[PDB]
C-alpha cells in the first residue's frame, strides 16, 4: 500500500487569499475530481491492506 | 451537516458512511525622538 493523502484546493492554489478563492469558482468541477480521485486512491490503499 | 452533505452530492438521499464535505479554517480574529529639544 502507499501512503494516503489529501490535498486541498483553495490552500494549496491560493492560499488565505480571498479575491483568489472567489475567482477559483469560475473554473468549475476540477476540484470536485481531484479530490473523487484522491479519495478513490486512499480506499483502494486500504482495500488493498 | 446532514444537508451539507445532500446538497454536495446532488441528492436528497444519503446511504451510509463517511463523506467528505468541507474545510474548517479558524478565521482570522526605546530611543524617543527629540521632539521636545523642538517643542
Amino acid at each position: 500500500s502507499m501512503t494516503k493523502t489529501s490535498v486541498d484546493c483553495t490552500m494549496y492554489i491560493c492560499g488565505d487569499s480571498t479575491e483568489c478563492s472567489n475567482l477559483l469558482l469560475q473554473y468549475g468541477s476540477f476540484c470536485t475530481q481531484l479530490k473523487r480521485a484522491l479519495t478513490g486512491i486512499a480506499v483502494e490503499q486500504d482495500k488493498n491492506t | 451537516p446532514l444537508s451539507e452533505t445532500k446538497c454536495t452530492l446532488k441528492s436528497f438521499t444519503v446511504e451510509k458512511g463517511i463523506y467528505q464535505t468541507s474545510n474548517f479554517r479558524v478565521q482570522p480574529t526605546t530611543n524617543l525622538c527629540p521632539f521636545d529639544e523642538v517643542f
